[PDB]
């Protein structure tokens, strides 16, 4: 039923977790209303 | 994926490769959503047309990859299937509507550095970041041009890559295909005048779209790559399965078995 990580979820154990951002990460965000 | 890059080590951790056990081939992509259940495009696993239809037992599934070819020695999970569940209105035949898949590994998988789940959107998360000109993102081993024919330079590459790609407007999408397109989904990637190009190809179908949501810094599963006529046309785009859309139907199956 669970046995789901939905829970922490979607945290990359190796950016986030490890306070980092790839990339392009940044245009991702940056198109979130042309702006960030 | 046409015109992307290489993927970063852990960039992705939801992506499962669906492999196919004999032979050894790749089929597709697909995603981790939690310890025991992968989601997949319905097309990888049943496509008549194609005499692909396979079950259980033809399956493998390796999580936690990188490079498309070398063994990835403790890094990455090969796992098998106890079923699966295609959705049950899926149109294959005209138009892929409904293109879902629900995978359910025969034990569940231990996390990693490189093995993670990706969250389902919710209706305010759907709402704020399904919206035109938005990128997401795609991800998949899979070829780098129309192998349609044999084609005109790279083929299927060495290592997972990335592509970041807007969605489009309905219209524009409606507009761009004779085939009908349904509410159960959406499209992506360039106007022929914006300038960029790049958009997913065959042997992704099945990968996430993904986006990052500004509100609580994680990672979500908004579509799965479902169709396209070719890869990277001008004026063509990319067909996505709407997850959220969907989402009743992966709460239902999930809420059959456990503990
Ligand atoms: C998966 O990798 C791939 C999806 C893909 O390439 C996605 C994008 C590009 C965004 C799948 C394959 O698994 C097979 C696939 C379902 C298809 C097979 C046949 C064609 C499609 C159904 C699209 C319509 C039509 O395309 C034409 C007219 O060129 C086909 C019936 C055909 O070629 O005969 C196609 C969709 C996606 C597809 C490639």
């Amino acid at each position: 039923t669970f046995g789901s990580g939905e829970a922490d979820c979607g945290l990359r154990p190796l950016f986030e977790k490890k306070s980092l951002e790839d990339k392009t990460e940044r245009e991702l965000l940056e198109s979130y209303i042309d702006g960030r | 994926i046409v015109e992307g890059s290489d993927a970063e080590i852990g960039m992705s951790p939801w992506q499962v490769m669906l492999f196919r056990k004999s032979p050894q081939e790749l089929l597709c992509g697909a995603s981790l959503i939690s310890d025991r259940w992968v989601l997949t495009a319905a097309h990888c696993l049943l496509y008549p047309p194609w005499d692909k239809n396979f079950t259980e037992n033809d399956l493998l599934v390796r999580i936690g990859k990188h490079s498309r070819t070398r063994y990835e020695r403790n890094i990455e999970k090969i796992s098998m299937l106890e079923k699966i569940y295609i959705h049950p209105r899926y149109n294959w035949r005209e138009n892929l509507d409904r293109d879902i898949a629900l995978m359910k590994l025969k034990k569940p998988v231990a996390f990693s550095d490189y093995i993670h789940p990706v969250c389902l959107p919710d209706r305010e998360t759907a709402a704020s970041l399904l919206q035109a000109g938005y990128k997401g993102r795609v991800t998949g081993w899979g070829n780098l041009k129309e192998t349609w024919t044999a084609n005109v330079g790279k083929g299927q590459p060495s290592v997972l890559q990335v592509v970041n790609l807007p969605i489009v407007e309905r219209p524009v999408c409606k507009d761009s295909t004779r085939i009908r397109i349904t509410d159960n989904m959406f499209c992506a990637g360039y106007k022929p005048d914006e300038g960029k190009r790049g958009d997913a190809c065959e042997g992704d179908s099945g990968g996430p779209f993904v986006m990052k949501s500004p509100f609580n810094n994680r990672w979500y599963q908004m579509g799965i790559v479902s169709w396209g006529e070719g890869c990277d046309r001008d004026g063509k785009y990319g067909f996505y399965t709407h997850v959220f859309r969907l989402k009743k139907w992966i709460q239902k199956v999930i809420d059959q078995f456990g503990e």
